[PDB]
């Protein structure tokens, strides 16, 4: 008899998959709901780069749920 | 044309950050952006 996984266990299985940037700037960007920008000062990069990487993040992860 | 494709996910995520309700038309969007805010919702959860 199996427990049905939480949120984060889901999220967390799914997140695995990300490259590490990707996922950190998910986090960042959701969980602490920084802004493009911030995001971008919090981690190194510009802000382009910050709305190409979460894009792709989305994506995957969206592509990721397909499977199962 | 893909420029939008990027405003769009980052008006997402804007939303997602502030905790606001949107209803997305694809069901599977809907079931994203509800397993993120749960998601949010638990990790901010001291």
């Amino acid at each position: 008899m199996a427990i049905e996984a939480d949120s984060v266990t889901r999220m967390n299985e799914l997140l695995e998959i990300l490259p590490a940037k990707q996922r950190e700037i998910l986090i960042l960007r959701v969980v602490v709901g920084l802004s493009a920008e911030e995001t971008a000062a919090a981690v190194g990069s510009t802000t382009g780069a910050v709305r190409v990487a979460q894009h792709r993040a989305l994506q995957r992860l969206k592509d990721e749920i397909v499977a199962a | 044309p893909p420029l939008d494709e990027l405003a769009r996910t980052d008006l997402l995520l804007d939303a997602l950050a502030e905790r606001e309700e949107v209803d997305f038309a694809d069901p599977r969007d809907d079931a994203l952006a509800a397993l993120l805010g749960q998601w949010r919702d638990d990790l901010r959860w001291p």
